RNA sequence: AAAUAGGCGGCCGUUCCCUGGCGCUUGGGCCUGGGCGACCGGCCCAUUGCCAGGGACGAGGGCUCGGGUAGAAGACCCGG
RNA sequence: CGGCCGCCGAGACCCCGGCGCACGGACCGAUUGGUCCGUGAUCGGGUAGGCGGGCGUGCCGGUGGCGUAGAAGCCGGGCCG
RNA sequence: CCGAUAGCGAACUAGUACCGUGAGGGAAAGCUGAAAAGCACCCCGGGAGGGGGGUGAAAAGAGCCUGAAACCGGGCGGCGAUAGGAGGGUGCGGCCCGAAAGGAAUGAGCCUCCCCGAAGGAAACCGCGGCGACGCGGGAGUACGAGGGGAGGGGACCGG
């Protein structure tokens, strides 16, 4: 149904309309995961992500909170925190999402158009990440 | 002939259902203006094999072009997703 | 609590303890290229000895004499079955394609005599056929159709990553088994081309020693190590006694852990697999490389091993063989593969071929 | 009784085994087992089961017994008594069916159940003055065997 | 069993007949008016395909046997 | 944080039909009870407790019925309350 | 009045079996059928066991009238080896059946036209405001709408 392509589009914005659209039965696929932004402090951003992987929740029973390390996967578990994977809908939801590693399809991609909060201007906002760096010194693959 | 027509949940608040009536958004439909064409329209659950559920629309969602239809029976939610025909 | 502190018994560092997942060891590590040479050797644990070196081996002299136990390892000689292929992908590394000979040489075998029947061993390698690995049915034209494969991925050019080699073992005077054990190898130069031309000569010959490794590095070893079978928590983590004089008590952990938290921790001593783990020891001197053994003709850089009387639960030691010094993981018979070191020391420099001042001939009974 | 349809003129013959001392559990695996082959191959199995040969897997009533190698389910036991018992059952099947005019070799076993029947009971001694019930079950089994041929 | 549920190389399964009924049901080529094309109409081919009645062949693997470098059972490894 | 606009969103409130209660009116009966109409916006949650109506069980009496062409009892289904 | 987990301790082998040194304490245990015809004769089976045939009727075949529940086997329908929990209610899909007590061939699920119609109640489109979000007037209390009536087609289940 749909390809995005989701450089140069903040994280939380694409995430919700995907995260809907999923919900309604049809497919979004998600391509560049990498190439995307979040906005705010590097420092903070970082110390949040880093320690939901740092459990540890008993001490390793192989159970309870885990985040990986991959701008991709990092990019995965969110749309799916958004989605109620939990239930019959949401579970059907998360087979219909698909993230690409990479670009390897050979056709354009599509956009979520508003400049609000969904697009950046990287000189207009004060502070960003490419979500791909902080990926990298986690300790996963760009 | 038909519009899709897709039942995302039923009207209901984030504790409540409110089992009665269903919320739509039919396709072309962006705006509460485009919707109201669509009223007294029968919907239809189709389903694998033959059992049929007709229902009609009769008020206005949105906002955004989605409306909110009633049901003879109510459909089950397992559908999420159906169908609206330009009758 | 005396608020005192107990270092914690056992690691979580080479836990989990439980059963290797084949004979064969897995690889995902490999040491640096830096030479179009051979890089990965295997061989069959013989038994042990003590051996007198000259130091060499920087230390605490470096020319009075040394005592250093060390592993004698009848080595077959290998048998490069197929080039394996690696293209890069976006979450891996995955086989591209290979080539791999079906064609039948006869094995250098020997056996038997009853007589009447030699009944023909002239092998095509019907160890090939005892090798469970399958084969096709039109030799020829099967390996004809994989190289010119392998003449598309050279060509791309930068499509295709690195080589590795499927590699497999030859019994070709060894009891302990008569069935292949097929491992892969790494070719490494420092660029692709070089290891596409280096691998293709290799295919057809039957290779020592000599070929992959020189003595005096300092090498890697990789191995499932011995079966004990499942042992004890006073085995597996160590576990210390106790007070005045225990019937009761004795061999036991006493806490599995509080009441609240309501759960057992993974890290507590329990009983279950020792043993049958893979284990890499680092840096292991390599004693000698010769080839026989019982008498050689020259009488420095060796005057030639093996006991009389054999060992204690291995055969006849006739073939390539290497020495390497200390330790080696695993059991008596067990097949054991040598990856050359990533680093070695740099405190303590490597010096090429350590002077061997005397070696053993008494048995290990 | 018989807990299953008939027509014995032709093309069914059956026989039933009434207070065999033997265990209901071991019945249960073994029935289960059995059923749905022909009685020549069902003798056969009960040969192996006494010779102490082929396993009869544990599956319903499983539980503290070691596993048995093979293709069937992990644990498995060998009940010799009730083989030895239930062949009788099959012999009695198959001596009637031939004077039925049913030829015994060639007819499928539809229907094996076992129905566990009146219980002897006693006491056998414990601790602290007290005595707790050592009983011995008592099973009834029913076979009915039913025509197959071309 | 990473649900984005992997990658490679090899090995396997990879069917018949009477009689009745059907075939742009299935599949291809050509002409011309209409169509970008698929398609309608005209021409040409099928040892064929389909339904109903009966019908073949059997790669891998265990169990087996002699022992263990393995092991509470089971498993594992090797040899036959 | 200071304004604003459109919506979403209860069993509430509005609205059709029905039901009980309370009260009035009428009728019916041999007692208890029942029915028909009207009024209720200002009647309808509910533990202790108070009251009021019905149901069921065993046997007795009167009365009036049923049963081997199948009673009670048992098991599943249908209908009413 | 009770009716065999009841009523006498006890419908009977009861003041028994049994307990306790003793004083004393103390149960449970009713039903064939018309006739015992209480199982001959025949087949099978080591067989005193057990199965078929043999009775008006053996869910009348030996603590045998009836023959529940818990529970146990098998079979039928359904579900079933990636997925969430007071085990359900409410609403709707799939599969399953349903002759029987129900309504419906004097027409079921279902389709279609027309009208009446409580509370409620638009749009397109037009003109004018509002910084904007959006609002007014007209369309228009119209379309629609719970609920009710007639006609018409199809042809078997619908509730449950």
């Amino acid at each position: 149904m749909r390809i995005i392509n989701a450089e140069g589009l903040i994280l939380g914005r694409l995430a919700s309309k995907v995260a809907k659209m999923l919900l309604e039965g049809e497919e979004v696929v998600i391509v560049n995961a990498e190439k995307a932004v979040i906005t705010g402090n590097r420092d903070v951003i970082f110390k949040k992500y880093k320690q939901r992987t740092e459990l540890r929740t008993l001490t390793n029973p192989r159970r309870g909170p885990f985040y990986p390390k991959r701008s991709d996967e990092i990019v995965r578990r969110t749309i799916r925190g958004m989605l109620p994977w939990k239930t019959d809908r949401g579970r059907k939801a998360f087979k219909r999402l698909k993230v690409y590693v990479g670009i390897p399809k050979e056709f354009q991609g599509k956009e979520l158009e508003t400049i609000i909060e969904a697009h950046v201007s990287r000189l207009s906002r004060p502070k960003y990440v490419t979500v791909g760096e902080v990926a990298k010194f986690l300790g996963g693959k760009f | 002939m038909r519009i899709k027509g897709v039942v995302l949940s039923y009207r209901r608040s984030k504790e409540n259902q409110h089992n009665n009536v269903m919320i739509i958004k039919p396709l072309d439909v962006n705006s509460r203006e485009e919707a109201s064409k669509l009223i007294g329209r029968l919907v239809l659950w189709k389903s694998p094999s033959g059992k049929i559920l007709k229902g009609k629309i009769v008020r206005v969602h949105g906002t955004k072009g989605a409306v909110r239809a009633r049901f003879e029976k109510g459909l089950p939610g397992q559908a999420l997703g159906d169908y609206v025909e330009i009758v | 609590m005396g608020k005192v502190h107990r270092p914690r018994r056992g690691s979580l560092g080479f836990s989990p303890r439980k059963r290797a997942k084949s004979i064969v060891p897995r690889i995902r590590s490999w040491p640096k290229e830096t030479e179009v040479r051979m890089l990965g050797f295997a061989g069959y644990k013989a038994g042990m000895t003590h051996i007198l070196m000259i130091d060499d081996e920087p230390g605490l002299t470096n020319g009075k004499e040394i005592f250093m136990p060390v592993t004698i390892i009848e080595t077959p000689p290998l048998r490069v079955f197929g080039i394996r292929a690696y293209r890069m992908g976006y979450l891996g590394l995955e086989t591209a394609t290979e080539v791999i000979v079906p064609d039948f040489p006869l094995d250098n075998y020997p056996a038997k005599e009853r007589k009447g029947k030699p009944k023909p061993k002239m092998t095509f390698y019907k160890l090939l056929e005892r090798r469970i690995a399958t084969l096709p049915k039109n030799y020829t034209q099967e390996m004809f159709e994989q190289k010119l494969g392998q003449l598309e991925d050279m060509i791309k050019e930068g499509e295709i990553v690195d080589v590795r080699a499927i590699v497999a073992t030859q019994p070709w005077v060894i009891k302990l088994k008569k069935k292949p054990e097929v491992m892969e190898y790494a070719i490494g130069g420092t660029s692709v081309e070089e290891k596409f031309n280096y691998i293709k000569e290799k295919l057809g010959k039957e290779l020592r020693v000599g070929e992959v490794l020189k003595e005096g590095e300092l090498l890697d070893v990789i191995a499932v190590t011995k079966g004990k079978g499942t042992q004890g928590p006073v085995k597996r983590w160590g576990i210390k006694l106790r007070a005045h004089k225990d019937s009761k008590g004795r061999r036991k952990v006493g806490s599995i852990g509080p009441w609240h938290p309501a759960r057992v921790m993974w890290t507590v001593p329990m009983a279950g697999q020792m043993g049958f783990h893979h284990r890499t020891e680092l840096n292991k001197r390599l004693i000698a490389i010769g080839e026989n053994g019982k008498l050689k003709l020259d009488e420095n850089t060796e005057i030639e091993i093996t006991p009389k009387g054999g060992f204690p639960h291995y055969g006849i030691v006739r073939s390539d063989f290497m020495m390497i010094a200390g330790s080696v993981p695993g059991a008596i018979k067990r097949i054991i593969r040598v990856r050359p070191a990533i680093r070695p020391p740099k405190k303590k420099p490597p010096v090429q071929r350590p002077q061997i001042t005397y070696v053993s001939v008494e048995s290990k009974q | 009784g018989y807990s299953f349809q008939n027509f014995d003129p032709k093309r069914m013959a059956r026989a039933s085994a009434r207070d065999l001392r033997i265990s209901p559990k071991l019945a249960v695996e073994v029935c289960r087992e059995l059923r749905g082959m022909m009685l020549n191959d069902a003798l056969r199995y009960l040969d192996d089961v006494i010779a102490l040969k082929r396993p009869v897997p544990l599956k319903r009533y499983n539980d503290s017994q070691g596993h048995k190698p093979g293709k069937g389910f992990g644990p498995g036991r060998y009940p010799v008594k009730v083989a030895k018992a239930i062949k009788k059952v099959l012999l009695n099947v198959k001596n009637n069916a031939v004077q039925k005019g049913l030829d015994p070799d060639k007819l499928k076993i539809i229907h094996i159940a076992a129905h566990k029947g009146p219980v002897l009971r006693g006491w056998y001694p414990r601790a602290f003055g007290r005595a707790t019930p050592f009983n011995e079950q008592t099973t009834h089994i029913e076979v009915v065997v039913e025509e197959i041929r071309r």
